[PDB]
RNA sequence: CGGUCCGGCCGGGAACUCAAAGGAGACUGCCAGUGAUAAACUGGAGGAAGGUGGGGAUGACGUCAAGUCAUCAUGGCCCUUACGACCAGGGCUACACACGUGCUACAAUGGCGCAUACAAAGAGAAGCGACCUCGCGAGAGCAAGCGGACCUCAUAAAGUGCGUCGUAGUCCGGAUUGGAGUCUGCAACUCGACUCCAUGAAGUCGGAAUCGCUAGUAAUCGUGGAUCAGAAUGCCACGGUG
């Protein structure tokens, strides 16, 4: 099947499959399911397709994909315009939450 | 961070300066040497001068700095490249 | 040791069946102190080849230990930073410890759904001269004949 | 009936209490299987009563207490051997022939100063 | 055991001993969620015009007899520089050598 | 009813002052209950011995403290007076409960 | 042995485990070989332990103008309206870099979750802080007992029986990021930690080199202790497996 806009495999188990979607990590992916009711040891297949839908619709109640990717754009160059120290850490390419830039900005500097 | 119900650290002197500055309204900016002090949403409309030590930086604060420290813009090194 | 010379010690004997060369295939198989694992690994492994070469238990080990049993030891004398080795005969505990710890390194070599079908595939093959054992030792063999000149 | 002993492994401590019977194995409380998982411990604590073969015709009752499987699961059998010592003691001979009267002293050594685990070394940085 | 730190340190002693009541009152007080936020808010600005050198966690530990501002026990009230020497001379009614 | 915590440091002075106790109360009274031995309290301290820089001169000592029961369960009218009229040797410490 | 609310609750007791005080106790003491008819070494017998039974402090004359006048004292120079002294704000925590050490991971002995088990030793009155009401979580409010073989910190894990995943940048790996509160101390932009929702990096056993260990030790798992308003992968200890 194919929710949130993103074809999620259909041999995988459901938590895992909506998972991939941008926007859920492990525990909103049992939450929604808990709260829609879906089990979390069967796959897409072998599961009720009306319930693809419910789904499709229940994924709107908090941000997705393309509403998290424009979310954190817009937040970064609100920081980027406000130009504070999370404006001036985040547009030069170093760890804005006080780590050391002298010999662990290895993620951050990029491998050198 | 601090309790909910404790309260802002606004200072004596500060909130009075500010209250004259803006029943006085005046356009000259206010140097303030707190450093450790919050901000309060009448403040919204004026130039303040804060001090580092180095320079008395100013600060033209808007509608989107209330629940912060005034000091967040304002640092303290000197640096913007090692070469 | 220059001075001490020490013997070998006593191991338990095994309460499983009854056997030291069980006993020191467990305690060599067995890593980060496992051992209850792995002692359920390796006689789930052990009752599954008895079935499958129709012999007992301890036998079936024993002769698929002997199969591909070696027989020289690659050791590094060598007077300096030159490269001058020497092979030399093992004695027999020497040499079934040896054979037991490539027994349970192709296990973890070759892998499997679990390593007690890993252990049961490998012993299904050194029951007839197969899997890893045996071309270790053969690999082994091969480079300590091969240089004979060299006392 | 009673015959008694105490035996003892690692930092624990054991209390057979054999009498005259059948198994009947019952160890702080809980039986055999349930009390040792390590099936491999339900063994250490039966291996006595074979070099013997009260197996099936002693009972028991033993009461552990300190360590871990690690030894509790030993100190009941230098028990179980001292206690069969009381019941005929002309089994000292076997017992002692199958290691089972000694007691391990094999304790745990301190974590030296500079040392880190008791021996083992921090690393020193080469030149 | 600079002079010029020794007289601090009695001071923040000298002064966090005379506040204990007014502040303890006012901690309860802030701390407590039955208070009206104008009153909190009058207290702690009140509380903090107070001399500022005057906090009971304001003062390092410092030490008894040398004032090393490092290692201060409180067992002892002293470092261990001084406290080798003490159970050494063996002032410390059981302090012995020990091995475990 | 009535009993008598001793502490100290060193186990051939604190029986003496138990033994003062015990024989003044079988004296002046009877029905004592002995000394019960509590387990000592021992403190250890790891102390750097290095004066600037030495991260390996340490030294390992322990601070002991023995402490014990004497209970007097019965109490006449002598006995709480001659186990309170004591001169008691320095160094020990009493802890009396007369519930 | 008895009542028994099934809990040692007490009735009782001092056989035991434990609690602290005094001791017996392994000394080549033995039998055999070797060795110089020695010392000793090797076996075996008893023994709980055997050859030093097993661990720790105790560092011999001296070497390194070895290291600290920054614990401290200190003979001389020294500043005496400042090198003495005053508090507030910063910076000791930064950085194109290279290095000692360690934690964290490489995934099928490995992670995901549900019964379920066994330790020692510790710290506690400006304290340790049981319950309970709550909070997805930190902890908020109310708050018993206890200078403690009494109460707290503290349902320890690895183990074990099930399920489950299936070899994939992975349900591995948990870092960076935006925001949220919480502990904490007058105040966490520089600069705390905890939390949980969300992005989910690197990395997939790593050259030359190189270091640690000979037994309850390597190796793994968790706990405890001191510093201190909080801020340990550092330090010191403790036991389990082995
Ligand atoms: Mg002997
Ligand atoms: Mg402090």
């Amino acid at each position: 099947a194919r929710i949130a806009g993103i074809n999620i495999p259909d041999h995988k188990h459901a938590v895992i499959a909506l998972t991939s979607i941008y926007g859920v990590g492990k525990t909103r992916s049992k939450a929604i399911l808990a709260a829609a009711g879906i089990a979390e040891d069967v796959k897409i297949s072998e599961l009720s397709e009306g319930q693809i839908d419910t789904l499709r619709d229940e994924v709107a109640k908090f941000v997705v994909e393309g509403d998290l990717r424009r979310e954190i754009s817009m937040s970064i160059k609100r920081l980027m315009d406000l130009g504070c120290y999370r404006g001036l850490r985040h547009r030069r390419g170093l760890p804005v939450r006080g780590q050391r830039t002298k010999t662990n900005a290895r993620t951050r500097k990029g491998p050198r | 961070p601090r309790s909910l119900k404790k309260g802002p650290f606004i200072d004596l002197h500060l909130l009075k300066k500010v209250e004259k500055a803006v029943e006085s309204g005046d356009k000259k900016p206010l140097r303030t040497w707190s450093r450790r002090s919050t901000i309060f949403p009448n403040m919204i409309g004026l130039t303040i001068a804060v001090h580092n030590g180095r320079q008395h930086v100013p600060v033209f604060v808007t509608d989107e700095m209330v629940g912060h420290k005034l000091g967040e813009f304002a640092p303290t090194r000197t640096y913007r490249g090692h070469a | 040791p220059r001075r001490r010379v020490i013997g070998q010690r006593k191991i338990l004997p095994d309460p499983k069946f009854g056997s030291e060369l069980l006993a020191k295939f467990v305690n060599i198989l067995m890593v980060d102190g496992k051992k209850s694992t792995a002692e359920s690994i390796v006689y789930s492994a052990l009752e599954t080849l008895a079935q499958r070469s129709g012999k007992s238990e301890l036998e079936a080990f024993e002769v698929a230990l002997e199969n591909v049993r070696p027989t020289v030891e690659v050791k590094s004398r060598r007077v300096g930073g030159s490269t001058y080795q020497v092979p030399v005969e093992v004695r027999p505990v020497r040499r079934n410890a040896l054979a037991m710890r490539w027994i349970v390194e192709a296990a973890r070599k070759r892998g499997d759904k679990s390593m007690a079908l890993r252990l049961a595939n490998e012993l299904s093959d050194a029951a007839e001269n197969k899997g890893t054992a045996v071309k270790k030792r053969e690999d082994v063999h091969r480079m300590a004949e091969a240089n004979k000149a060299f006392a | 009936n009673q015959y008694y002993g105490t035996g003892r492994r690692k930092s624990s401590a054991a209390r057979v209490f054999i009498k005259p019977g059948n198994g009947k194995i019952v160890i702080n409380q809980r039986s055999l299987e349930q009390y040792f998982g390590r099936e491999t411990a339900r063994m250490v604590v039966r291996q006595p009563l074979e070099l013997v073969d009260m197996v099936e015709k002693l009972d028991l009752y033993i009461t552990v207490k300190g360590g871990g499987i690690s030894g509790q699961a030993g100190a009941i059998r230098h028990g179980i051997t001292r206690a069969l010592m009381e019941y005929d003691e002309s089994l000292r001979s076997e017992l002692r022939k199958a290691g089972f009267v000694t007691r391990d002293a094999r304790q745990v050594e301190r974590k030296k100063v500079g040392l880190r685990k008791a021996r083992r070394r921090p690393q020193f940085s080469k030149r | 055991a600079k002079q010029s730190m020794k007289a601090r340190e009695v001071k923040r002693v000298a002064l966090a001993d005379k506040y204990f009541a007014k502040r303890a009152e006012l901690k309860a007080i802030i701390s407590d969620v039955n208070a009206s936020d104008e009153d909190r808010w009058n207290a702690v600005l009140k509380l903090q015009t107070l001399p500022r050198d005057s906090s009971p966690s304001r003062q390092r530990n410092r030490c008894r007899q040398t004032g090393r501002p490092h290692g201060f026990l409180r067992k002892f009230g002293l470092s261990r520089i001084k406290v080798r020497e003490a159970a050494m001379r063996g002032e410390i009614p059981g302090l012995k050598k020990a091995s475990w | 009813r009535i009993r008598i915590r001793l502490k100290a440091f060193d186990h051939r002075l604190i029986d003496q002052a138990t033994a003062e106790i015990v024989e003044t109360a079988k004296r002046t009274g009877a029905q004592v209950r002995g000394p019960i031995p509590l387990p000592t309290r021992k403190e250890r301290f790891t102390v750097l011995i290095s004066p600037h820089v030495n991260k390996d001169a340490r030294d390992q000592y322990e601070i002991r403290t023995h402490l014990r029961l004497v209970d007097i369960v019965e109490p006449t009218e002598k006995t709480v007076d001659a186990l309170m009229r004591l001169d008691l040797a320095a160094g020990v410490d009493v802890q009396i409960s007369l519930g």
